[PDB]
């Protein structure tokens, strides 16, 4: 029953509380959709608001360390290229 | 670890299909299916 | 390990330092025996060269036809890829509901809209 | 009838066919496409 009702009303349709059985006016359930998503579009807004306020407050407290990690790893591919560079002269030089 | 039997049989062959045989569509196809297990579960809790 | 076994008498530290013009004279001495024969390009010193992408065991089809790709743009470093649809991800505005739309189609964008 | 353990399938979620769409084969083709690059990144590599 749950799969049937599930198969003839929509998904979308079913998650609303606004869907009643004896409503069949399409102006109605048309009405209760545009409620619905300027809801949604309301409580995306204060999300986002808040992930953005979240956001930027980690930025605040971890630029310096993003910063030093960034310096690490240029300083370990600096180091790596030298060492690759180190590692053919010693060849060189043993073969010398 | 002791409930829990591991079945042991052939490895299932998925046949990859010719519309996935560049990056960016296999990312589209995962980003599609991503957002539609999102709008799922999201679905699924609003009937709950 | 290195495949070179030839011996010529160097001798950097004992010996003294040619010449700008002596380094010269040895370089066109050197090119002029380069010119006497021609090169070898199956020499045992050189190594093989490196297979195509699709004769290499490691790199797949879709590797091959990338590397295909990025090989054909001009600008390798610069040669960015399309960005997949991430306006998706944001707000979804109102839909433009018109007074000559119908209401099936009507309810399909507003159900698209609240999907999205 | 003793050492043979019938297996039974749970209907609670929906019934997903083993297609190169789903979200774990995705993963599984970019993982495979991962190691493939690196492996032909480190062939090139150890020949440079």
């Amino acid at each position: 029953i749950w799969n049937r009702r599930e198969e003839n009303l929509n998904a979308l349709r079913l998650g609303l509380g606004y869907y009643d059985s004896d409503s069949e006016d399409g102006e109605d359930d048309v009405a209760n959709i545009r409620a619905t998503l300027e809801a949604a579009l309301d409580r995306l807004m204060a999300s986002a608001e808040k992930g953005n306020k979240l956001e930027k407050k980690l930025n605040l407290h971890l630029g310096g360390y993003k910063n030093r990690a960034e310096m690490l790893r240029k300083k370990l591919g600096e180091a790596h290229a030298a060492l690759e560079k180190a590692r053919n002269a010693l060849a060189g030089f043993q073969v010398l | 670890e002791t409930d829990l039997l591991p079945i042991k049989t052939s490895r299932v062959v998925r046949p990859r299909p010719p519309n996935f045989t560049s990056i960016p569509s296999l990312l589209k196809a995962f980003q599609d299916e991503w957002d539609a297990l999102v709008l799922e579960t999201y679905t699924t809790r609003e009937q709950l | 390990m290195p495949a070179i076994t030839t011996v010529h008498e160097s001798l950097p530290y004992i010996d003294p330092e040619p010449t700008p013009e002596q380094r010269a004279a040895a370089e066109a001495l050197i090119a002029e025996e380069r010119a006497k024969v021609p090169d070898d390009p199956y020499h045992a010193l050189l190594p093989p060269p490196l297979p195509p992408l699709n004769e290499s065991r490691h790199l797949t089809p879709i590797l091959q036809n990338e590397l295909a790709r990025l090989a054909s743009s001009p600008d390798p470093q610069a040669a960015k890829m399309d960005a997949l649809d991430f306006s998706r991800y944001e707000a979804p505005e109102m839909p433009s509901i018109d007074s000559s739309q119908s209401l099936e189609e009507t309810a399909s964008q507003l159900w698209e809209t609240l999907k999205q």
